[PDB]
């Protein structure tokens, strides 16, 4: 159950291979070595006997690195294929992804395969169920080999992908549905990745980890689709980073979001005030600009209708974030995930976590009883 | 017009610092005009993210117009005038008030030398 700290996403395969042999010797039952696309391509997982090794979603994966499109998935079905168990290795994947189908064209055809799309008849897999929702999204699965009930996934399509991929390999070991139950619970536990609401009578907080434009742009997608109201966004970018990732990520932003919030996610030694300058320069506004129109009462909006504000400091800009919400509005914080970690200039600060989210929605109370007015970027003070 | 004119004569290129503002739209030709500071409508909206890949984008400089502490002044366009740049006005209110200056000489002539003039037809006409 324990993780050890390292700090690559892939350790040593060597170093690997002995802290699974130390917790098999003692304290552990299984020793299941997974690692994602890039860990894969290395050499960390391939160098080790899979029983199971299937693909949550696949595409194009270590494109710039590889320098070929589908080698990570090339290099899993040759990985598989080294070590494969006639009816013991699983490809549940999504059928309609093509590099999927090509890794399972690939290997040992004794091995069974399988298909998780909803979509697709083949698969027999479908939600046939609409209960979506923030805290808890259930579906009641209908299909031969998969469990009746699925598990509860903060997200729409992408949760409830992850769900009925992870549906295969529960059932995979037992035909009865009722060993999914510890499943699903541990599904809807809201882990760090795509988290759900606080369990709190409160607004909805969903916490991301966004980074990349076309990642940042599916989760806006996503919380679009969820969102029943507004979709309240705060997120900043990282110093001595792709310069020009800053303005597409801004527009991505602006352009589906009423109101978002510009933040500096990791200053790292650079200079504040610049890159959300540079933020700021993709709807075309200046910071003298804002500054400007923030010595009045006005702030006009954008002429597509939406809003943007932005603030220096981190914490206070996502406490009013989260205290600026509606009931059915959710607000998602997309600068950083399970990370928590904060370097601004040469020291790192470690204060970037739900803990500060859930202080925000229990004082929210005391705010609206004070009579303080967190409706926009300036609060309304009485006197 | 005048100026821009003369300079032709002598075949001497108008020089680089003619320049665009945070509005692209700036420039020497089309600012006098009377809306002031407005982008110009083009039909498609301006790509913005074209833009800013234009001036710098990965790497490269753009003037970022955050404001500084330090007493330069932030448009580059204030460089090389001391104190700084002049107030904008448009052709036509420069116009009128301009207009109203010849006015008020004739006016002004009319205070203090002006309550007596040639005409006999005066006393009515000076109401």
């Amino acid at each position: 159950d324990n993780k050890l700290e390292s700090p690559h996403t892939t350790p040593d395969a060597v170093l690997v291979q002995k802290l699974m042999a130390k917790m098999v010797h003692n304290g552990t039952e299984a020793l299941v070595m997974e690692a994602s696309s890039h860990g894969l391509a290395l050499g960390r997982c391939d160098k080790v006997d899979f029983d199971i090794a299937v693909f949550t979603n696949l595409t194009r994966d270590h494109l710039d690195f590889h320098g070929t499109e589908e080698e990570y998935r090339d290099a899993k079905a040759k990985l598989f294929a080294r070590m494969v168990d006639p009816a013991r290795h699983r490809k549940i994947v999504n059928i309609d992804d093509p590099n999927a189908a090509f890794f399972l064209a690939q290997g040992n055809p004794d091995v069974p395969i399988v298909t998780f799309a909803m979509e697709n008849k083949s698969a027999d897999v479908h939600p046939l169920k609409f209960q979506l929702s923030l805290f808890e999204t259930q579906v009641l699965v209908n299909t031969p080999q998969g469990i009746l009930e699925i598990s509860s996934g903060l997200l729409g399509r992408h949760n409830i992908y992850n769900i009925l991929a992870a549906v295969a390999v529960g059932i995979a070991v037992g035909a009865p549905l009722e060993d999914i139950v510890k499943g699903i619970e541990e599904v809807d536990a809201v882990p760090g990745r795509c988290e759900l609401i606080d369990e709190e009578q409160a607004f909805g907080v969903i916490v991301d980890y966004a980074h990349t434009p076309d990642a940042l742009s599916r989760l806006l997608d996503y919380v679009r689709e969820l969102g029943p109201r507004r979709v309240i966004t705060v997120f900043g970018c990282a110093g001595e980073s792709d310069r020009g990732k800053r303005p597409i990520m801004a527009k991505i932003a602006t352009d589906k979001s009423d109101v978002t919030i510009l933040t500096s996610d990791n200053p790292k030694t650079e200079d504040p005030l610049d890159i959300l300058d540079d933020m700021l320069a993709g709807v075309g506004w200046s910071m003298q600009d804002y500054l400007k129109h923030g010595e009045n009462d006005y702030y006009p909006p954008l002429p597509n209708g939406h809003r943007l504000f932005l603030h220096d400091i981190r914490r206070v800009a996502v406490r009013c974030a989260v205290a600026m919400g509606e009931e059915g509005d959710i607000v998602v914080v997309a600068g950083k995930g399970h990370e928590t970690y904060q370097i601004e200039g040469d020291k790192k600060e470690f204060f970037d976590d739900r803990e500060e989210c859930r202080e925000a929605l229990q004082y929210v109370d005391e705010l609206h009883q004070a009579g303080i007015d967190t409706s926009e970027f300036p609060w309304r003070l009485p006197e | 017009l005048e100026a821009l004119e003369a300079m032709a004569k002598d075949n001497q290129p108008i020089p680089p610092r003619a320049m665009i503002l945070s509005r692209k739209y700036r420039t020497l030709v089309s600012s006098w005009i009377e809306p002031l500071q407005e982008e110009a409508e083009l039909g498609y909206e301006i790509d913005y993210i074209a833009r800013y890949v234009a001036e710098g984008g990965l790497t490269g400089d753009r003037k970022r117009w955050v404001p500084r502490r330090g007493k330069t002044p932030l448009d580059p366009d204030a460089e090389g005038f001391i104190y700084s740049n002049p107030r904008e006005t448009s052709f036509k209110q420069r116009c009128l008030e301009e207009w109203r200056l010849h006015h008020r000489k004739l006016l002004k002539t009319l205070h203090n030398e002006g309550p007596s003039i040639l005409g006999k037809i005066s006393e009515s006409d000076y109401i």
